[PDB]
């Protein structure tokens, strides 16, 4: 089982400060890529018209985002890892590459062969940044 | 495994039946023929799977002449496959040769075999 | 035993067989051949 | 010749230059003690003396190159020995050690002699013939003679009465040495500087010899699988010994194998005289498939008597022949074959293998 | 006796390699366990002379694959031995299976050896793709990624065995620490199963060509395929030196060339070639844990096949339609194995289903159905 | 002048390359025309000559491989 | 996937070195060096290779030390804590020329030059590749292709887009040969040198190979009339079954 | 077990059969190899080429027009189709 | 002592006073070694008819070897003269004997012979031994032929036989016992008259080391026997490869110095008894010659022991043959020698037989002294030439399952 | 005993002493080949350990 070493160094903070108002960074927790990301004004006003409905996924940005601006996403771009490419896709939003399928700016599987959107981490904010 | 009572109860169920049989047993003897056991030497029952208790009891009951001509028609089957050679087709077992020697005392073991399981569950 | 030198025999005939044919069919490119060249 | 112990020794010329020394024990067979006993004892003959053991003596012997062998008769024990001229003194002496002072062992009788034994009368018996011979001696001459030639454990025999058999025989005048090929001063000396002159004149407290006491219009049948054979057996006197061997060679005996007789005619069939000290039974058998031997025996019985007196003298020279032939060393035999009639009328017969073939005496 | 028969170590090696009563009519197919006994030498010789420079710390563990090739003086022969020579070792392993399943081998008096047999096989896939997880490429980093993800798919225990297998939270030290660990002794316990598998060839002997018995004509060992099994051993080598010496890489993948990093994943990922059959299974049944036990049954299938396989007749040399049916087979296997190379793509995905459709139906379906209707046959042409 | 270059050149007018070379110049004509409407940036699919300068550029590949180390 | 995106195949150029039995050009090891240090060492690392894998193979033993001594490596620091520096020596790998991953993507608009230590085993084409990545830049892309900005078309590279360039150009290093460097041919001279590098046991992996297929072809001849000559008894064995 | 050691390996009573054979030292190794490994090949591939090649030929068939089709469909004319799956 | 009669034929006698019998026999060469396949046996038919004749008190019988054949007329020795006389008589009408008989009974009685030579396991495995290492001569052939063979034979054969081979220049008249060589000669002289002929040239044959197997599990035991290529009556090896069969000898396991015989192979065998029985021989033929043994093993199981262990002591024979074991050789087969020359018919068919296929007969006194010759030395010598790494021929009859095949015994010839 | 299969096309025409010494020529030059090839894998091995 995980030792004490491996089991400690699971929070893996990183500070949110540097991040451009809309763009999307790379935090490697968990030996994985946590894909986050502060969402644009622009982005998350279209992804709140965005019905969920019409995703083949059953998901919505509501409950994806925590902290509405700041949101957190795992770096497998497909349910089987892709290693996610950055705003291309259905959407624009990822490519995974790995298959070249189309991952949506909300993360869900758009497009192609991963069977959920993307895995959610603990993206809990104290103030100013946070930890997966 | 399928038991020879099973075989032989299929075979005479569509030997009984004129369509099938008329259907089958030219296709039988072409595929025994097809086979390639008869260039061998080796009779159809020389084939058959020695390994159990039944047809080793079949064996062990075999006449004095028809085991020492099965033991021969088995080792001039081994030489023939060690050399990679085949017999002549003058000297290759014959359709007619081909007389199903051994089915009779397989049958007689399974007979046996089927009884004793049968008062065992009776 | 006689196996232990024999096998002897044998490696070095086809060690100074293939490094004696070696650099003769490679003689062009090897480097002892070449390094007059950038000397 | 003889010496103090009146031991005879008898020597003679031989053409094959070996010096084929044998000993007699005159009445030491099969027919002095209880049944077997002189079987076992000629298997404990060559193996433990006084002097030197049997892995001793064996590998000795085979460097000098000589055989010896120890064989059972119904009259005498005889052991054999057969060496290069060279020789004499050696084998000689150790036969001394061997008549006395032999170990007599129990490892030995439970090693070499019992198992040895029990192998030789199996292999023996095994033969239908041989086995009809012995039942024939036991129905002709009920005792002594007819004791079994071979020990059977029907006959329990502990290591004590064989040693005490050795003991109470081989006394001086007992035993015969008689050689082939060796100078009878010389051998005289041998035995005499020998452990030979250390035995006995006579058994204390054995050895005395029964009448023959014969039986004939007996019959017998021995159950056997395998060959069959039926064997009919005429006892005779001594002074008889003559006219059955010109009856034999007339019409065909083992010592002579010859086609052209009468009895050789028929498959399996033979006919020999076997000649012993006091009474003598002429067998003529016939062996094989049990259908055949049934009558072939008839065949053979009706050719032994309605012999021509003129081919029966015919006979006489090869009777002549045959006598010779059997007079080995061991065996000396002095028979006059007169071509004088021999009856058969008083036959006993036996019977071995598929007895539900074989016919009765009833049928001859 | 002979000394050979006497002492009792000797006695063993006699039983086994100098008079063991083999049957007078074997191809040379039957070489091929002694050749996977070979490789299994090798693969152990050679692997405990990497072990000796091998550093199973994952940021150590391609520099010192690299520090072998590199700096030991034979290093680049050892690593090409151990890696062609498991690839040769699977491929003599697919060469005695598909000869136990073309001849007999698997019937009744032998079914015990058979299902070691299959043991031995899972094993070895175990032990093959765990060393493979121990060069810590590209491709050997995200091969054990997808096959701890794929084990998370056990109904209840998924979620808490892999971490017991990541012995953290992704692929990361302690895995690989694990997996040379496990590497380095599993092949021990791989010897100890071969020597079972012998035991179990010993009891009731090795099957034939023919099928029929061969008790009437066997032949000693020592003159008679031991020096056959010298044929075998020399063109084996003799192969593994064209891999060996000259172009190496043939059978290995570029991208396992790239030191592992998590946060790019490869364009493909495929297992060494060997595995690539079973991994086009995996791939085939859409859901995780329905791909998992379709895998394993893929591979576990072999001990139903005694069962299924209802012929009086052992072997397929006689047998007309059995062996159309088996070349089907190994030519699907094959099939298999080319598209787990290939991306799950439009007309694969489909190709890859019936693939595996008709590969397990080839045990539970083919094989009883062909046998039972050859031995109908048979019985008919005959009389 | 470097050997490869005037081995592509010799090549491309080879008469296997010399189809591939013809697809592939009106492939670029037409890509042209397609980039001269105005509505270019709306098209979903932009054709583009990736195929065949793919075909022209293996079968040219196939006649200068051999023949281009003979020339250094 | 598309055609672009696995990337135009390389062709097979007979390199001197594809054959079972030829070596490296170990002139063209020498020159790919060369152009090596002059152009790639700009972006390129190539850390696992060794001044002194250099002897014997491209440079004498004077000229790897001497070219050691050109270079700064950082030393145990003083006992006095300070940091200390020393020219490099033989044992010394080569220096790429950037610190971390983070200065050489910062300095490659965000692209990474890999290590080269290992790209020619760690790519499909192998060193064909390389040369047919480093003379595959067509002047102009193939018509209706956008490249995202900074990156150069180069049809060999998965994906069409590369951020690398052209580099190679026409009489850009004088080889001390006096060879001609042409681009195809400085072309070759680094794909030669990366392989080396990829595969420095290449000339003795090969020539122990010519070796072991000398020995064990012998071996195996011999097996086969062995058994053969063995088998010969069996294989003429006459069998007659002869009941009454 | 059905395989006994060299006394008894469990063949029946076996009887009647001589087996000749000559020894090595005194017979032509590789007696017919040339002729045999050319003529007695292609005779034993003849026999045998039917059942390899049957399967062969459908599951290559089968693998060439999966491969055509997937090589049709990533072109500038088989991304409709692409779309469409 | 020798005289060559008119017509060249030639008495040849060994007179003893000694001797308890007489024996005269007239032999003519050209046993089953000089038939061919469809004729074979036709020898011993023809011998047996001649024996077959009214005997006028002697006994006449057949000899019926592998090389030579002839008729044997024991008697006393007062006898001996009319017997010779007999013989002679016999012998100058065996063309109108052989057209007056009718060869049905006597073709019954060779083919009981034959058969009996194919059921005594001892004779089979030693006639298929004979029959495999000369395989495609006619020295292959049975002495008295195979019961196919026999039955096919006719009168006009035997008499093509007997004129073939019944002639001056191919037959000799050996005779020994007691009586004056002088008036046998003269007896015979006055009475033998047969056909004028060259002497028919001797076929070839070769030694060919092979194996056969009759396997039938139904016998108890496995009689084995295996031989290499020995030395025929020419060779100057002749006592030299008898001293080297007696350095194995024979043995018997139920015989009382079955624990006690010197050969080493003895001590060997008894320590699980492996064998039953064993004995090793060193037949001479004309030209050629089989030195070997022959076993009986009761064990099924210990065939192979048998055959590595017998192998090995044979190896033992190029190496380290003690000088203990070849002076027990030499006396054993001076007095094997001594022991086969006792009986008159003995002595008379040894003449025979070296007079007619060496020409000469050494004295057994000439033999003794060849044999005390030899030194250790010289067997080994023998050892290496003949018996080390040679190949070999092997024959079995039952329960021969684990006799293994050829390559494990030939093998066993060199190993150290 | 009986007519044994003609084998004079398989028999070998070269010396009776000479066939097994060539036959020991090839044993010995196998044995001494592969002696020096586990030679030259057993250094080539060790030499790891230097
Ligand atoms: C300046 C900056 C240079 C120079 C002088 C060279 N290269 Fe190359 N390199 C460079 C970049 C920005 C990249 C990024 C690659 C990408 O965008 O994916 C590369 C990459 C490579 C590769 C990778 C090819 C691949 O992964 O398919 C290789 C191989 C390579 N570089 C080799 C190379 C050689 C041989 C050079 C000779 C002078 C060379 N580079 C020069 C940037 C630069
Ligand atoms: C049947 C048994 C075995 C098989 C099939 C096998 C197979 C493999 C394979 C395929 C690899 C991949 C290596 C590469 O791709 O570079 C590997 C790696 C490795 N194996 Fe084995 N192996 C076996 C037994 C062993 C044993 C007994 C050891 C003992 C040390 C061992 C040690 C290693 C090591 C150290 C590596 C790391 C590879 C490297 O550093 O290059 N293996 N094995
Ligand atoms: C290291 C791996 C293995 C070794 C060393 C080994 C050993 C052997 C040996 C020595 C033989 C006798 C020669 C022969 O029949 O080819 C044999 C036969 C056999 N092999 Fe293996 N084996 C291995 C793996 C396997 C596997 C994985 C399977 C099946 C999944 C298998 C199935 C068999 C069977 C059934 C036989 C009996 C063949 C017959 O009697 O016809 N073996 N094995
Ligand atoms: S790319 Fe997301 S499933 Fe493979």
């Amino acid at each position: 089982a995980a030792s004490a070493d491996v089991l400690a160094m699971a929070k893996v903070e990183v500070k949110l400060g540097a991040i451009p108002e809309g763009k999307n960074v790379i935090i490697k927790w968990q030996g994985k890529p946590v894909f986050i990301r502060h969402r644009t004004a622009d982005e998350i006003e279209e992804a709140n018209q965005v019905d969920i409905k019409t995703l083949r996924d059953p998901q919505n940005d509501a409950d994806r985002v925590k902290k509405p601006e700041w949101l957190i996403m795992l770096g497998i771009c497909t349910h089987l890892g892709c290693v996610p490419i950055g705003e291309a896709g259905d959407f624009g939003g990822w490519f995974c590459p790995c298959h070249g399928s189309h991952y949506d700016i909300s993360g869900r599987i758009r497009k192609g062969p991963a069977p959920l959107n993307l895995e959610i981490p603990e993206y809990d904010f104290t103030d100013d940044e946070t930890l997966l | 495994v399928q038991s020879m009572t099973s075989v032989v109860k299929a075979a005479n169920f569509i030997l009984a039946r004129p369509t099938l049989s008329k259907i089958i047993t030219p296709l039988a003897q072409k595929f025994t023929a097809y086979a390639g056991y008869r260039e061998m030497g080796l009779k159809f029952n020389d084939l058959l799977l020695e390994e159990t208790p039944i047809m080793q009891t079949a064996i062990k009951r075999l006449p004095s002449e028809l085991n020492y001509s099965r033991n021969f028609r088995i080792l001039t089957a081994h030489q023939l496959a060690l050399s990679h050679q085949l017999l002549p087709a003058e000297k290759a077992v014959k359709p007619e040769e081909d007389d199903n020697y051994l089915i009779p005392y397989i049958l007689e073991a399974e007979k046996e075999a089927f009884e004793k399981a049968e008062l065992d569950n009776i | 035993a006689t196996i232990f030198g024999g096998a002897f025999a044998f490696q070095g005939f086809f060690d100074v067989a293939v490094n004696k044919w070696w650099e003769e069919h490679n003689k062009a490119k090897l480097w002892k051949n070449v390094k007059g060249k950038f000397l | 010749s003889s010496i103090p112990n009146s031991v005879k020794i008898a020597a003679k010329e031989s053409a094959t230059d070996l010096t084929k020394l044998s000993v007699i024990i005159n009445n030491a067979g099969s027919k002095t003690g209880k049944s077997g006993v002189s079987h076992l004892l000629s298997k404990f003959t060559f193996l433990n003396n006084g002097a030197k053991s049997a892995l001793r003596f064996t590998r000795e012997s085979e460097l000098l190159g000589g055989t010896f062998e120890s064989k059972v008769t119904r009259d005498a024990l005889i052991l054999n020995t057969t060496f290069l001229k060279q020789d004499l003194p050696y084998y000689v002496e150790a036969l001394g050690n061997v008549v006395s002072n032999t170990q007599f062992a129990p490892h030995e009788f439970n090693e070499i002699v019992l198992p040895t034994a029990n192998a030789e009368t199996k292999l023996a018996n095994a033969n239908p013939a041989f086995k009809g011979v012995e039942k024939l001696h036991e129905i002709t001459f009920r005792r002594g003679l007819g004791n079994p030639l071979f020990y059977n454990e029907s006959t329990p025999i502990k290591l004590e009465e064989v040693a005490q058999f050795s003991k109470e025989q081989f006394s001086g005048e007992n035993i015969s040495i008689v050689a082939e090929g060796a100078n009878e001063e010389d051998l005289t000396k041998f035995v005499s500087e020998s452990a030979f002159c250390y035995l006995p004149s006579s058994s204390s407290n054995g050895a005395k010899a029964l009448p023959t006491n014969t039986f004939t219009g007996q019959e017998a049948r021995v159950p056997s699988s395998g060959a069959s054979s039926a064997l009919i057996g005429i006892p005779v006197k001594p002074a008889d010994f003559g006219k059955y061997e010109v009856l034999s060679a007339a019409i065909g005996t083992s010592t002579l194998p010859s086609t052209s007789t009468p009895l050789a005619q028929i498959p399996g069939a033979t006919s020999h005289l076997y000649k012993y000290q006091d009474a003598g039974l002429f067998v003529i058998s016939v062996s094989g498939e049990a259908s055949q031997v049934a009558q072939g025996i008839k065949q053979a019985k009706s050719v032994a008597e309605s012999v021509s007196s003129s081919a029966l003298s015919e006979a006489v020279k090869a009777a002549e022949l045959s006598v010779a032939l059997q007079s080995t060393v061991d065996s000396p035999l002095n028979v006059k074959v007169v071509a004088e009639e021999a009856p058969i009328s008083k036959f006993n017969y036996v019977a071995v293998g598929d007895l539900d073939v074989l016919p009765y005496a009833d049928e001859l | 006796m002979p000394t050979r028969k006497s002492n009792t170590y000797l006695s063993l090696v006699n039983s086994y390699l100098i008079d063991s009563p083999q049957p007078s009519s074997i191809n040379y197919w039957w070489n091929l366990g002694s050749l996977l006994g070979l490789c299994l030498v090798i693969q152990i010789a050679s692997g405990v002379f990497l072990a000796m420079h091998y550093s199973s710390n994952i940021e150590l563990a391609f520099d010192s694959v690299e520090h072998i090739m590199r700096d030991v003086n034979a290093g680049w022969l050892i690593r090409y031995i151990h890696a062609n020579g498991a690839s040769f070792f699977f491929i003599c392993m697919y060469l005695h299976i598909g000869k136990a399943l073309y001849y007999g081998s698997y019937k009744q008096p032998r079914v015990m050896l058979w299902v070691i047999g299959v043991v031995i096989f899972i094993l070895t896939m175990a032990i093959a793709f765990m060393g493979y997880c121990l060069v810590y490429g590209q491709m050997s980093h995200w091969g054990a990624t997808v096959i701890t993800n794929l084990l998370s798919a056990i109904p209840f225990i998924g979620n808490d065995i892999v971490p017991f297998i990541w012995g953290g939270f992704s692929v990361s030290n302690p895995t690989i620490q694990r997996f040379f660990a496990l590497h380095f002794l599993l092949p021990f316990i791989l010897a100890a199963l071969v020597c079972m598998h012998l035991m179990a060839l010993h009891v009731h002997g090795s099957s034939n060509p023919v099928g029929i018995t061969g008790n009437i004509d066997r032949l000693p060992m020592h003159p008679y395929f031991i020096f056959k099994d010298l044929i075998t051993v020399f063109v084996f080598l003799l192969i593994f030196s064209l891999f060996v010496f000259y172009s190496p890489n043939t059978l290995g993948h570029p991208d396992n060339y790239i030191p592992g990093n998590p946060m790019v994943t490869p364009p493909s990922i495929v297992p060494e070639w060997y595995l690539l059959p079973f991994y086009a299974i995996l791939r085939s049944i859409p859901d995780k844990l329905g791909g998992v036990i379709a895998m394993f049954g893929a591979i576990l299938i072999l001990l139903s096949l005694p069962y299924t396989d209802r012929s009086i007749i052992r072997g397929n040399s006689f047998k007309v339609l059995s062996k159309l049916a088996f070349y089907l087979f190994v030519f699907n296997f094959i099939l298999l194995g080319n598209l787990g190379q290939l991306h799950v793509e439009v007309p694969y995905i489909q190709l890859g289903q019936f693939a595996t459709a008709y590969y397990f139906a080839h045990y539970i379906i083919v094989v009883p159905v062909i046998s039972t209707l050859e031995n109908i046959l048979y019985y008919i042409g005959t009389q | 002048a470097d050997p490869l270059d005037t081995l592509r050149e010799e090549c491309t007018k080879t008469a296997a390359c010399k189809p591939f070379d013809h697809h592939f110049h009106e492939c670029i004509e037409r890509v042209t025309k397609e980039q001269e409407e105005p509505d270019y940036e709306h098209k979903h699919y932009k054709e583009d000559c990736i195929e065949e300068f793919f075909h022209l550029q293996h079968c040219v590949n196939d006649c200068v491989a051999p023949r281009l180390f003979n020339r250094l | 996937m598309t055609a672009a995106e696995h990337g135009l195949h390389p062709p097979a150029y007979n390199w001197p070195h594809n054959g079972m039995f030829e070596t490296f050009d170990h002139a063209s090891i020498r020159r790919g060096f060369q152009v090596y240090r002059e152009v790639c060492a700009a972006c390129h690392s190539l850390d696992r290779i060794a001044w002194r894998n250099l002897v014997g193979v491209s440079h004498t033993t004077s000229e790897a030390k001497a070219m050691a001594e050109e270079l700064e490596y950082d030393d145990e620091p003083d006992d006095e804590g300070k940091p200390r520096k020393r020219p490099g020596k033989l044992a010394d790998y080569i220096p790429g020329p950037y610190e971390n991953e983070q200065a050489a993507r910062a300095a490659n608009q965000g692209a990474y030059p890999p290590d080269l230590s290992l790209i020619v085993k760690a790519r499909h084409g192998g060193s064909d590749y390389i040369f047919s990545l480093l003379t595959g830049y067509p002047d102009e892309p193939p018509a209706g292709v956008v490249l995202p900005e900074g990156s150069n078309y180069n049809p060999y590279f998965p994906g069409g887009a590369i951020a690398m360039g052209r580099v190679l150009f026409d009489d850009l290093v004088e080889y001390e040969d006096g060879t001609p460097a042409t681009t195809s041919q400085m072309a070759k001279d680094v794909s030669t040198f990366l392989n080396w590098a990829s595969e420095p046991e290449h000339d003795d992996r090969k020539k122990w190979g010519l070796k072991a297929l000398v020995v064990l072809s012998s071996l195996y001849l011999l097996s086969i009339w062995v058994k053969r000559f063995k088998w010969t008894p069996i294989k003429n064995r006459k069998f007659r079954f002869d009941p009454p | 077990t059905y395989m006994g050691w060299w006394g008894s390996l469990g063949s029946p009573k076996q009887k009647y059969i001589t087996q000749y054979t000559i020894s090595p030292y005194a017979a032509k190794p590789l007696k017919g190899a040339a002729y045999n490994a050319v003529f007695n090949t292609f005779r034993r591939t003849k026999n045998q080429f039917l059942y390899v090649a049957i399967p062969f030929v459908v599951v290559w068939s089968i693998w060439t027009r999966a491969r055509d089709y997937n090589e049709y469909l990533y072109t500038k004319e088989g991304r409709e189709e692409l779309e469409r799956v | 002592k020798y005289t060559t009669l008119s017509n060249g034929v030639t008495v040849a006698t060994e007179t003893n006073p000694a001797a308890k019998t007489s024996s005269v026999g007239l032999f003519f060469g050209a046993g089953s070694r000089s038939e061919h396949s469809h004729s074979n046996g036709i020898s011993a038919l023809t011998t047996n008819v001649l024996a077959s004749q009214s005997a006028k008190g002697s006994l006449l019988t057949a000899k019926n070897d592998r090389e030579f054949n002839g008729i044997i007329a024991q008697t006393t020795n007062d006898n001996i003269t009319e017997a010779g006389k007999l013989i002679a008589s016999i012998a100058s009408n065996a063309v109108d004997i052989v057209e007056k008989t009718d060869l049905t009974k006597h073709k019954q009685y060779l083919s009981a012979q034959a058969s009996a030579v194919e059921a005594d396991p001892k004779s089979k495995v030693l006639s298929h031994l004979y029959s495999s290492a000369f395989q495609g001569y006619s020295l292959a052939l049975p002495t008295l032929g195979t019961t196919e063979s026999v039955e096919n034979l006719e009168n006009q054969d035997s008499l093509r036989h007997l004129a073939k081979h019944l002639v001056n220049n191919n037959t000799v008249i050996a005779a020994s016992g007691n009586f004056d060589h002088d008036k046998l000669a003269d007896a015979i002289e006055a009475n033998l008259k047969i056909a004028e002929g060259v002497k028919p040239e001797i076929k070839p044959a070769s030694f060919l080391g092979s194996e056969v197997r009759m396997r039938d599990d139904t016998l108890p035991k496995a009689y084995i026997s295996i031989a290499v290529h020995g030395e025929g009556l020419n060779s100057p090896n002749y006592y030299l490869a008898k001293v080297a069969a007696a350095i194995y000898g024979d043995f018997y396991l139920h015989s009382t110095i079955a624990k006690f015989t010197s050969p080493k192979l003895a001590s060997i065998v008894q320590e699980y008894n492996i064998v039953e029985s064993y004995n090793h021989y060193s037949k001479s033929f004309s030209d050629t010659g089989i030195w070997g043994y022959y076993a009986e093993i009761a064990d099924k199981f210990t065939v192979d022991d048998f055959t590595h262990f017998s192998l090995k002591e044979w190896n033992r024979l190029s190496i380290s043959i003690s000088e203990a074991e070849v002076a027990r050789a030499k006396a054993q087969v001076k007095t094997a020698l001594a022991k086969e020359l006792a009986n008159s018919f003995a002595v008379t068919s040894d003449i025979a037989e070296k007079v007619l296929l060496v020409g000469h007969r050494q004295s057994l006194r000439e033999a003794f002294e060849k044999i005390d010759a030899i030194k250790v030395n010289d067997v080994k010598e023998w050892g290496k030439s003949k018996v080390w790494d040679r190949d070999i021929v092997i024959s079995g009859t039952g329960l021969i399952e684990d006799l293994l095949d050829y390559n494990r015994n030939r093998n066993e010839m060199a190993m150290m």
